[PDB]
This record gives structure tokens, C-alpha cells and sequence, in this order.
């Protein structure tokens, strides 16, 4: 099992390398200054 | 301590009531072009006291039958004021902005807002004619429509062939009139490139949209306004040439 | 030019150039000349 | 993360003050009251992985891009078939691409051809890419078809279809479907803005193919091109379009005769 | 001559076929009910809309185009290449393919590329014949060999103009050929029978034009005029036929005037005046002429 | 190494063959202003890169019968570029200058230039009318002549009632066509009020006076233009608001 | 160095004795004068790469070199068909060739062979070269064509192009392609100078084909020969010819009927 | 991504070795003897 492995000197040319599981949901759930807790009222 | 807010900007200063909390775009703050991403080599010139401050538009009043109205935000303050001016002489452009969209009612007044931001938000032409020469395209006063303002035609598809529905997914606030009477959003500078000009290219631009209609019973006040100010966030200018108007 | 040919046989350029006058006439002629250079936009200047 | 989320023990709440269902839509966040904080849920461990959902493995599709008709004839002969790269073509990739604003990729181009009635007979094809700024070959027998410098590949009918490697090749920074904006300065009218959307970022040159021969070869061929999207990247998306496609370079809609983006029911006080 | 107009907008012709060598015939203008263009919609002519299948121009468009049978492969509409279509004064178009042109003289190119913009930045340096392509270019050049490159098909040249919209600016490697005294401000006219056009005929008269065309025949016996195409919305602008042997005015034509199409005068010294005036344009004149030996 | 110089600044360069020591008029460089002299709050702009630059005026034909011409520095790139275009939208305006006079001749040519600054310039009526109605007064061209000039009537007096003789106490240079073809004088910026309006006062103005006529022998050339460049060092604008043009 | 060139921040000077615009180019010399010494810039950290400008990068196409016909008849047959081997019979890879006094360089000949009306029948042909002093092949039924102690490639038409690669060898240190003598000793005329410019420093051999069979094949073949060039090196620069070639071996020109190296402009005082 | 690999055992049959980013453009912009300083007149 070994696909990281390229046949040019151009790296463009390979395939899908090693895959990235980073999620960052907040910048689109909550963009908001003022950090809302969980327990409270988003309003007072 | 969360409804009371005082936005200051240079000279001018916004005070609130009743508001929300403040909109941060994509989570990212405006800031200055780093010396990595930039790519041009003259100097870029920052006032920060003369083009960063509240400009407030002018007002436009809320009726029963309102579709809603839009805005090309690089191109509303391409004329008005030392921004306007110092744009017109330069090529180069990179700011963000800050918003503040003001509508005021009683409470026996009901109604909802729908105000957002869409970055390279492309106005489509409405026909049903495939043929080049006859292909409906909208004019300059539509896809700029300068510091008055554009109002749709079907602003259920944005006027874009995109849904009203789905575009909860850009940064967007709602106006309640049992709720709040404000909406501020504050976005930074989103572009594929560094720099770009201020004149045939605008970023984003502002829609108020009312979801839910304006009602009230008979003996109330009538004229509800939608009033917007803008404040110019970290604005640098660069190429300096003679002053062009369009 | 050389640099003309080279950017002939190539897409895309980048980088400065520069450009390089030099006055042929008499020894006791004098005189000021201005070379200005203009980013993109409108037209030539019509004007000094 | 290699798993979705895992669920806490939760229990009942007899007390004031401690409310998360009352999260206000009016801020512009989304609601982010969780199950622990309601209904008393139990303890799962949740091993569903989220990898096919990642974006390389969404745009990793090959799909339609492109149809070029080579017809070759006797006396109304062309010799050549160019072809603009543009994705706005076939609304399906487009439909799939259109969803973000800027993105940044590389492909993995391919080329199917195929006669009109149907055959693999050993004709070798020429396929040459002219970047933006080449002279454009005119003619089966032109001197551009040398390729000194400049990509081609050669291939017959009989072999398996071609396939290449193709890197970013923008000038600017990141490709873009939506130009709000206009390519150059001057006055613009208001009668027909036919240059308003339109961004010289996304011109990536023609394609054309033509028959390596001498005299003719009386045969219509069909070639397919299937662009394999990899290595990308995608900033600030964008809803998806509702409206059925009417132009290539414009999202044009229909004024009237307008889709809803959900169908009628019988009753709202009713589900089915 | 059957088309005075540089997009064919007049032309009422017997063509019922695309081409005459390999083309797919058209469809009828009253069995179009699906396309916004029939003659349910326009009656009492509208560009001319009968209960034929002839090629006509009811949209504005570049061309004289006819509605083809679709074929469930996209085109339902293709371009007619009328051979007897071409103003005289359009030379047809041509291919163009590098360094070496058809036309070796001055370049130019803009933003706003019109017929009459690029004629007159070829006549102002004094060349024989002008030319445009891709929409924004203007060839100038005096060699008689434009033709060294092959001639392209009237249907190929159709990429619209940048400055209007109703022009054909030649296409992309096509070049479309103009000469440059057509539109100009007066001149001695020495030809058998030749077409004088109003200052700025592919575009709108300017405001203030005053010139004066001379035609002189060495010993014609009389002279024979016609009045093809005329459109004036206005009574202060107007065309006179003036002879200047003892200075007279023969014939004074306006707006609310309708001239004769053809009648005979016993002059061989005709001069050709034309007063403009600075408030309302519509388009020109199209004189042809004809001198009896 | 002292006949040579290459002045840089912005995107402009001028280069020199013939040249004396460049003039710092009394000692002082051009700076920015210190916090203790400053009197307003609100923060100044400083663009340093689309307002410093040289800027290059027309040239004039210095003829045989010729007096001289003037000029008003703050006046004259009121209206040309980016600087023009700050200096009308702003209130307040602070800057030194950098100047640069080009006239070049054969040696064949002989004749002597008096090119000089004098801060408040101020321009006198020619009458000898004592009546308050009818005393002469210069009109507003000849007070301030703009991007073009204005000449000189009685030049041995300055145009003011001060003889020529005596303006050697100002920051001044010699153009001798035989040692030299350029002069260039580096002026702070000199007022009683730190910031000052740039569109109703005048800081100072240059003159050039030609002392020693032109003379030359039949044959040579006949056409001698004066040419002036000025860069407007360390410059800075307070109080934006609307633009105005005089 | 793998990026261009990054850039010092700049500011203004006022003082004497410092020219940096005033290069003289009497001196022979290049202007040395950076933006740094010039109007003010900033910091710019450039990273655009350097590597495709090289010469092994530039050289690395193959083009078009010659093209070799084969009748191969029944009545008025010839059997072989012979192929001087030099550069200068097409202009593109020779204007790119020309620009340099002295080369030095490998080949990578490649053989594009097809018939005339366009079809690959399964014939066997055979690729021979014959050095400088050996016999050429007289007939498609010669002596020579045995290829003992000589280097020959068996293919056919169905097989893919055939490749070969070519060292350096020419008896002097390097190539060149303008030679400012004559060959050999002897009085010169003055009427006809054929041999002037001669280099017996390039003659490299000469390029066979023929048809492997018995008795005949009426086809009509047509070869392309494909050379590319790899591990290039080359001195004393030389400008680029702006004439139109004439002749192979000889860069003759028009006298009359000359082609400027610029067009023509309406006026001096115009950009435009 | 190896190519740096021969097949045969002459060594011209071999690919485009590494790349060399030598650049000296002194020997044809400033082929001069006496160096020329960057402030200062090219001649006295
Ligand atoms: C040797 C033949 C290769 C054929 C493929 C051509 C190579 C260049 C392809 C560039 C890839 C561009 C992908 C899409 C670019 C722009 O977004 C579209 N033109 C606009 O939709
Ligand atoms: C087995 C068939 C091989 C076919 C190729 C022949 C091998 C010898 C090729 C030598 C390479 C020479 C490249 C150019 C040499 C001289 O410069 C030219 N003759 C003059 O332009
Ligand atoms: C075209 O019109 C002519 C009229 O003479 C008629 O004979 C012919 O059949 C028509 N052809 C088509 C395809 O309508
Ligand atoms: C259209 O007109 C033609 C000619 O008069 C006639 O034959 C045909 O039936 C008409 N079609 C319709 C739908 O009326
Ligand atoms: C004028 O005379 C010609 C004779 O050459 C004749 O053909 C023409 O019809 C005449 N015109 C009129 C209006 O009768």
C-alpha cells in the first residue's frame, strides 16, 4: 500500500496525498464577538 | 451589557439600545496587506482618519408591497467624501468594512430583515431568450447602482437564480422589530487577489430583504425608513494617476 | 529589442525594466529633457 | 477527527435560571444546543467516519467537460476542431462547482474519441493545446501543428484514451465563477452589458485536434473531454442555484416561468 | 445591389434556404408560434413577417437569419449567406492569419470599434481601404493584394462590434473589408454609377455636418438618380441637388418630403449639399446614380 | 562628485550634469509636526508615497524682452493629481517643498538667472490713486496665477515695492549658462500657525527673473523654455470633508 | 538562486554628489541604476522562479527536422531514400538554434513515419545511419543495407515512433553554426564563392530507409524526423536574424525588399 | 520521484541531470575593467 510515491520531477502530477481532517465549523456557526455560552440567554 | 454597544470610527460614534451581538465575517479581522501576500512595489498611502469613519447613506422608506434593495459597496463610496476622492485617483484598493443597517419601529409594529453580505454578488439578467444578440443583460445602473441603491424584481432567487432560502450561509443578521431595531456586521477584505480597483470591481454588497411583512393596525405611524452606515476599515490605496470617474 | 524577442518566445513576464536614453548631439548644446512613465488607465497625457 | 462525535450520559433538570433551548436566530449564529443539554440521552460511541465528506473526495469526479465535433470532409472541410476550456458547458460539474466562489485546483484531463457510427479503427489523432496568446492553427496542414514549443500528444483510435496532467495556471491567485465586476475601464451602456460577469482570469487558451494524414480520411469523429479535479481548494462558499441554466458565462434565469425550490403539497396542516 | 444597410436590416429577398451549396432549408414565419419572433405577434410587416420562409432581419441583428428545423443537437437559427446582400462599399471578408497582413498600414484598437470610427481613422492618413476583426481592430493599408490569405464566408465574419451593437466587426482571424469613401464629407465622383452615403452612415449623422459631393462625367448626356434608402425624423435637416454652372437649386428633399425613386435631368455637373442640423438624428441616405453615355 | 546628483524621490527621478550645491533653506529640513506645536486632535493623513513625488509644470520660452514669472507653491498643485485632489477634500495642510528649475543653453549662450523664494509673496496693486474706490488692487489670476504663471511688470521692484537688489536674504540660486543649467532649493515648511488652509494662503512662491539678458549670435537656437519641477515634501492634511475648488 | 530578485525599502534623499540616473553609455557598459537609488519602494520578498528560463529547459523541444519521401514504384522505383543530416531545413528550431555561436548538445532523434493517404499497415521498415566515409546503400536490395559494424533500427509502421539517442560527435570541441573561413587552401574567385561559410565540422553522415520485403510494396511513405535536444551548452550569444531565410547553408537575404525589424505608427508623438 | 536513473551504460543516453542555477551576468552587462560604482559619475 504505497500511492505517495511520484514518477516526475513535477509534483502536480502525483494523486491525492495525505488526506486532512481539519474542520473548522465556528467560522460559519457562530461569527460572533461576544462568546455565547451554552447555559444562558443570548440576550440580557 | 450586551445590548448597549458604541461603535466609534474616526469622528463619528454609533449608539444602540437594542442590538444583537456584533457579526464577525468568516471570523477573520480586517487588517493591512502583509509584505508576503502583497505583490505590488510602490509604497500604498493610509489616511486612517479621513476615509476610516461612519458615511451614512441616505434613507429609504419600508412599505407593505417592499420587495427589497441592494447595494456594490466598492461602488456606493466611489463619490462621496475624501474615500471617494482618494479612490478615484488611485488603481489599487484593499479594505474591508464596517456595517450598521438602522430600522426603528413601536411595539405594536411586526416585521423581519434579512440584511447580508455576498462576496461577487453577479446580477443575472431576467428573460427567457438564449439568442447573444437578444440575451437580456442588466444595465450599468443596475449592477452599479451608486450611493442610491438597486430594488429586486424577484428577490425570491436573489435576483440571481440562487434561493433567498439558502442564503443563510453567508455572514448575515436578522432584523426583529420585537427584538432589535440594528444589525451590525463587520467583514474584511475578500478577494483572489491583493489589490484590486475600486471602480469596475466591487467585492460584495450589502441586500435587505423583509421575509416577513410590515404590519400594523390603522392609527399607527406609516413611514418606517431603512437607513445603512458604512465605516471603511483599514483602507490603503496605491498607483497614484490622474482622477477617473468611471 | 533583445528583451522584445526573448518575451516573444514566453506567455507571461514579470519583473522591472528599464529603459535607457542617451543624447547624441554637439557639446555646447544643453537642455532638460522630462521622461515620465504612467501606470495603466486612461490614454496618452496630453498635457506636461 | 476520525469519527463524527461521541453522545454524553445525560439525565433530568428541576431548576431555574439554565436555559439552551432559547438560542436567539436574531444575532446571526446558528444554534448550538446540543442533546445533553435536553431529552436524557444515553453513552455512544460513534465510530462513523467522516472522510468521504472531506472536499478532495467530493471533487475527485471526472464527469462531461467537453464535446468537439471533427467532421473532416471532401469539399466542405475544416481540417481542425477547436475548443474554448470552460467548464460552464454541462451543468452538471458546473452545478457541482458553482457552490463556492473561489477555488484552486489541478486537473487530470481526458480524451475519448469515437466515430460517428461507432469504430476503432487505428487513425492517429493529434491533440495540441494553444495557450492564451498562440497563433491558432487554420487548416490540417498548417505550421503551427509543429509543436515547437508547445504540448501535443499523439494518439490513435485503437489505443486507450489519453490522459494528461494539467497544473494551476492562473495569473491570479485562485480561479473565480462570479466577477462582479467589469474587465476594463471606459463608459459602460445601459442597453447590453455583454462584458459585465466576464474575468480574463479563467481564458485557459483552445484546444484543437486534428487527423495526422496527407490527403483526407472521410470520417465525422466525436471526441469527449473528462476533467478529473484534484489538489483543490475552495473559499467562501456559495449557495446552490435553483434555476435551470439558459447561457454558458451567464446565470441567466427566466422572469417569468419561475421554478420553486420546493414542490406544492396538499395542505400545510399536513404531512404527507 | 439588394441590401444598403451594413447588417442587411432591409433586405427582401427570395431566399428560402440557408445556402445554395449545402444548406438545410428554413421554416415558415407563421408556424413559429414557439419562438418570440412569428407573425402572430407582428402583422402589417414589422421587418417583413408574411406567410413565407424568407431570410429576414426582424430583431436588429448583424445578418439576415431564418428559422431551421432543430434536430435535438442545439441550433434551432443559422445565418443566411445571401450572395446579393453587401453595401457597396463592403468588399467582403477575408482570412487573416499573422505577421505578414492583408492590409500592411496603420493598427488601432479600442474599447469603442465601430464601421464609420475605423473608416475614418483610415481615411484621416489618406488610405484606400479600411478593416476590422475580432471586434476590436482597424487595419489601414493601400496594397491591392488583401486577398492573399483566401476569402471567408459572409455567415463566419458576424462577431459584433464593441461600440454597437448592430454591426459585424469582422471575427475572430477574419478580417472584413471596407473602403474608406464611404461616409466620408464630399468628393469628386468620376465613376459610371456609384452610391453616395450621408457622414457617418453606419452610425448616426453628427451634429453640424456640411459637405458638398461633386460628380462630373467626361460627356454623359443626362444623369438618372434613385433614392434607395432615406430616414429623416426631422424638417431643419435636408438634401439638395444643385448644379454649378450658373448656380441654381434643382430639387430641395427633407424629412416631410418623400423624393421619387428615379427620374432623368439633362446635367452633367450635379453637386450633392447637405445641411444638418444639431437636434435630432435618425440615419442617412443611400443616393445611387446613373449616368447614360 | 559634486556636479552630479540624482534626486529621488517617489516614483520620479531627475538626474543632472551640470549642477551646484543643492540650497537647505535656512538649515532646517522639512519635517512632520511635533506633538508640542500641534494644535488640533484629530490624527492627520500621510500618504508619502501618492503626494511626494516630483510634479512637472509647463515650460516657458525665455525670450530676449522677457521680465520674469512668479508662482504661488500651494496654489499651483491645488488642482494636479492626488495631491490636488487631498489638499480639496481637507482643511488643514502642513508640507515643505522640494524644488527643481531646468534651463539648459549651447556654450554659445550667456545669460544669468535669480530663481528664489520669498514666504508671503504678497503681490502690489500699480496705481497712484490714493482713493479707497479706485486704488488699484490685483485681480485673483495675478494673485494667484494657477498651474500657469503669471509675469512680472516692474520687476526691479518685485511686483511688491522691494527692489530686486536687496531679495538676496532669501533662499536663493544663480542659473550662469556657462557654469551651470539647473538650481534646486529644499524649503521646511515656514508659518506662524501650524496647519494652514492650502487653498486661501500661500505659504511662499517662487520667482524667476532673468538679471543678465539672453544673448546669443545668428545662428544658434532661438527657443530657451524655463521648466519647473516641485516635490511637496512630508506632507500632511487634517479636517476631510466635502471638496472644494477655490 | 531559485527565486528572481527581492527588493530593499527605499525612502528619499536631499544632498549632493550622489548620481545613480546619470550611467553613462558611452563605457560600453550596462546602466547599473536599481529602483533602491530611485523613487521610493518597499519590501518586497519576491519568490517567482527562475528555473524554466534556463538553457536545458529552453532547449528541451523537439520540432520538426526533416521530412524524407519513399516512393518505393514498380517501374520507376528507387527502393532507398537518403537524408542529408542538418537543422537549417526548417526555420523555427533553426531561429531558435541561430541565436548562438558555438553549441553543444545530445539528440534524441524520434521517426514519425506515414503513408500518403494516411494508414499504418503492418510493414517493417529499416532506419539506417551511415557515418561520414562509409559507402551509402544503392537499391533496396544493396550490399550495405546488411548493417554489419553499423547502427540500424528495425521497426514497423503499427509499432510507436522509434527513438534513439545520439552523443556528441563532432571531431571539434562543440558545434557551431557560422563559420568566418573557408575549407580547404587554394585561390578563391571572386564571381561565385560557393564555398565560403562551409563547416566540415557538421557533415554528420547521412540517413537511410527502405522497405524490408522481397519483390515490392507500392506505397508512398513519408517520415518526420524529431530531434530533441538535451544537455545543451552554449556560448557567444548572437542576436536574433530578422530576415526571412532564403537558403539551407547560407543566410542569404534580400537586398531589395526589406522587412523592418518594427511596424510602422501613424506619428513619432503617439503612443497608440 | 527518481529519474536521476540510467538504464544503459553510456551516460549521454540519460536524462536532463540537476538543474544548475548559475547565473553571472557581470561577463556581459559590465564588461568593464575599471568597476563602476553604483553612486557615482562613470567618468571624471
Ligand atoms: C495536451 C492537451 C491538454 C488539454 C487540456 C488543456 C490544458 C489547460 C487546461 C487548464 C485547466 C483549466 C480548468 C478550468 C479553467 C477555467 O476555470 C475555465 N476555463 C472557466 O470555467
Ligand atoms: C539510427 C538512425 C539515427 C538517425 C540520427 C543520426 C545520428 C547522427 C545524428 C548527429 C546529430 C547531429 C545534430 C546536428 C549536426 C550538425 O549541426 C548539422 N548537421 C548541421 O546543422
Ligand atoms: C423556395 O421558393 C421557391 C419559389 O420559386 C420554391 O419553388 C421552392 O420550392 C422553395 N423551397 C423551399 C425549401 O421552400
Ligand atoms: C403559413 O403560410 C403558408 C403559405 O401561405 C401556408 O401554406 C401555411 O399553411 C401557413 N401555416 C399556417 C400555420 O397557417
Ligand atoms: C428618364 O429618362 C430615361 C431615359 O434614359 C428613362 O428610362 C426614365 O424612365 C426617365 N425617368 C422618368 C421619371 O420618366
Amino acid at each position: 500500500n504505497f500511492t505517495n510515491i511520484n514518477y516526475y520531477k513535477d509534483s502536480y502530477a502525483a494523486s491525492a496525498t495525505r488526506q486532512d481532517f481539519t474542520q473548522d465549523p465556528k467560522k460559519f456557526t457562530q461569527p460572533v464577538l461576544d462568546s455565547i455560552r451554552e447555559l444562558s440567554a443570548p440576550l440580557n | 451589557s450586551d445590548r448597549v454597544a458604541q461603535l466609534t470610527v474616526g469622528n463619528s460614534s454609533i449608539t444602540t439600545q437594542e442590538a444583537a451581538n456584533i457579526v464577525l465575517a468568516y471570523g477573520e479581522w480586517p487588517e493591512y496587506c502583509p509584505d508576503t501576500d502583497a505583490t505590488a512595489v510602490d509604497k500604498p498611502t493610509r489616511p486612517d482618519v479621513s476615509v476610516n469613519r461612519f458615511y451614512t447613506l441616505d434613507s429609504k422608506m419600508w412599505q407593505e408591497n417592499s420587495t427589497g434593495w441592494y447595494w456594490k459597496f466598492p461602488d456606493v463610496l466611489n463619490k462621496t467624501g475624501v474615500f471617494g476622492q482618494n479612490a478615484q485617483f488611485h488603481y489599487l484598493y484593499r479594505s474591508g468594512f464596517c456595517l450598521h443597517v438602522q430600522c426603528n419601529a413601536s411595539k405594536f409594529h411586526q416585521g423581519a430583515l434579512l440584511v447580508a453580505v455576498i462576496p461577487e454578488f453577479v446580477i443575472a439578467g431576467r428573460g427567457s431568450n438564449t439568442k447573444p444578440n437578444e440575451a437580456p443583460h442588466p444595465g450599468f445602473t443596475t449592477t452599479f447602482p451608486g450611493t442610491t441603491g438597486a430594488t429586486f424584481h424577484d428577490p425570491y432567487v436573489l435576483d440571481s437564480g440562487v434561493p433567498l432560502s439558502q442564503a443563510l450561509i453567508y455572514p448575515h443578521q436578522w432584523i426583529n422589530l420585537r427584538t432589535n431595531n440594528c444589525a451590525t456586521v463587520i467583514v474584511p477584505y475578500i478577494n483572489a487577489v491583493p489589490f484590486d480597483s475600486a471602480i469596475n470591481h466591487s467585492n460584495f454588497g450589502l441586500i435587505v430583504i423583509p421575509v416577513s411583512p410590515l404590519k400594523y393596525s390603522s392609527g399607527a405611524t406609516t413611514a418606517i425608513p431603512i437607513t445603512i452606515t458604512i465605516a471603511p476599515l483599514n483602507s490603503e490605496f496605491g498607483g497614484l494617476r490622474q482622477a477617473v470617474s468611471q | 529589442t533583445l528583451v522584445g524577442q526573448i518575451c516573444r518566445y514566453y506567455t507571461q513576464w514579470s519583473g522591472s525594466l528599464k529603459v535607457t536614453f542617451m543624447f547624441t548631439g554637439s557639446f555646447m548644446a544643453t537642455g532638460k529633457m522630462l521622461v515620465a512613465y504612467s501606470p495603466p488607465g486612461s490614454a496618452q497625457p496630453a498635457n506636461r | 477527527a476520525e469519527s463524527a462525535a461521541n453522545t454524553t450520559p445525560s439525565s433530568h433538570r428541576l431548576e431555574t435560571g439554565r436555559v439552551p433551548a432559547l438560542q436567539a436566530a436574531e444575532t446571526g449564529a446558528t444554534s448550538n444546543a446540543t442533546d445533553e443539554n435536553m431529552i436524557e440521552t444515553r453513552c455512544v460511541v460513534n465510530r462513523n467516519g467522516v472522510l468521504e465528506t472531506t472536499i478532495n473526495h467530493f471533487f475527485s469526479r471526472s464527469g462531461l467537460v467537453g464535446v468537439v465535433n471533427l467532421t473532416d470532409g471532401g469539399t466542405d472541410t475544416t481540417g481542425y476542431a477547436t475548443w474554448d476550456i470552460d467548464i460552464m458547458g454541462f451543468v452538471q460539474l458546473r452545478r457541482k462547482c458553482e457552490m463556492f466562489t473561489y477555488m484552486r485546483f489541478n486537473a487530470e484531463f481526458t480524451f475519448v474519441t469515437t466515430t460517428k457510427n461507432g469504430e476503432a479503427r487505428p487513425y492517429m489523432l493529434q491533440y495540441m493545446y494553444v495557450p492564451p496568446g498562440a497563433p491558432k492553427p487554420t487548416g490540417r496542414d498548417a505550421f503551427q501543428w509543429q509543436t515547437a514549443t508547445n504540448p501535443s500528444v499523439f494518439v490513435k483510435l485503437t489505443d486507450p484514451p489519453a490522459q494528461v496532467s494539467v497544473p494551476f495556471m492562473s495569473p491570479a491567485s485562485a480561479y473565480q465563477w462570479f466577477y462582479d465586476g467589469y474587465p476594463t475601464f471606459g463608459q459602460h451602456p445601459e442597453t447590453s452589458n455583454t462584458t459585465y460577469g466576464l474575468c480574463p482570469n479563467n481564458m485557459m487558451g483552445t484546444f484543437a485536434v486534428r487527423v495526422v494524414s496527407r490527403e483526407a480520411s472521410q470520417l465525422k469523429l466525436q471526441t469527449r473531454v473528462y476533467m478529473k479535479l484534484k489538489h483543490v481548494r475552495a473559499w467562501v462558499p456559495r449557495p446552490i442555484r435553483s434555476q435551470p441554466y439558459l447561457l454558458k458565462n451567464f446565470p441567466n434565469y427566466d422572469s417569468s416561468k419561475i421554478t420553486n425550490s420546493a414542490r406544492d403539497r396538499s395542505s400545510i396542516k399536513q404531512a404527507n | 445591389p439588394e441590401c444598403f444597410t451594413a447588417n442587411g436590416a432591409d433586405y427582401r429577398g427570395t431566399q428560402n434556404w440557408t445556402a445554395l451549396q449545402g444548406g438545410k432549408p428554413c421554416l415558415f414565419w407563421n408556424e413559429t408560434f414557439q419562438h418570440p419572433y412569428n407573425t402572430l405577434k407582428y402583422p402589417n410587416g414589422e421587418g417583413g413577417l408574411g406567410e413565407h420562409n424568407y431570410c429576414r432581419n426582424p430583431d436588429g441583428d448583424v445578418s439576415p437569419w431564418c428559422y431551421v428545423a432543430e434536430h435535438e443537437d442545439g441550433v434551432y437559427w443559422k445565418y443566411c449567406e445571401i450572395p446579393a446582400c453587401q453595401m457597396p462599399g463592403n468588399l467582403g471578408c477575408y482570412k487573416d492569419h499573422g505577421n505578414p497582413p492583408p492590409l500592411t498600414g496603420t493598427s488601432k484598437t479600442s474599447n469603442k470599434l465601430t464601421i464609420q470610427t475605423c473608416i475614418s481613422f483610415c481615411r484621416s492618413q489618406r488610405f484606400k481601404f479600411a478593416g476590422m476583426e475580432s471586434g476590436y481592430a482597424c487595419f489601414c493599408g493601400n496594397n491591392p493584394d488583401y486577398w492573399k490569405y483566401g476569402e471567408a464566408a459572409s455567415t463566419e465574419c458576424n462577431s459584433v462590434c464593441f461600440g454597437d451593437h448592430t454591426q459585424p466587426c469582422g471575427g475572430d482571424g477574419r478580417i472584413i473589408l471596407f473602403d474608406t469613401l464611404v461616409g466620408a464629407c464630399g468628393g469628386n465622383y468620376s465613376a459610371m454609377s456609384s452610391v453616395v452615403y450621408s457622414p457617418d452612415f453606419p452610425d448616426t449623422y453628427a451634429t453640424g455636418r456640411v459637405c458638398y459631393w461633386t460628380i462630373r462625367v467626361p460627356g454623359a448626356s443626362h444623369i438618372h438618380f434613385s433614392f434607395p434608402l432615406f430616414d429623416i425624423r426631422d424638417s431643419a435637416d435636408m438634401v439638395e441637388l444643385l448644379d454649378g454652372y450658373t448656380h441654381r437649386v434643382l430639387a430641395r428633399f427633407h424629412g416631410r418630403s418623400r423624393p421619387p425613386l428615379s427620374f432623368n435631368v439633362s446635367l452633367d455637373f450635379v453637386i450633392l449639399y447637405f445641411f444638418s442640423d444639431r437636434i435630432n438624428q435618425a440615419q442617412g441616405f443611400a443616393v445611387l446614380y446613373q449616368a447614360v453615355k
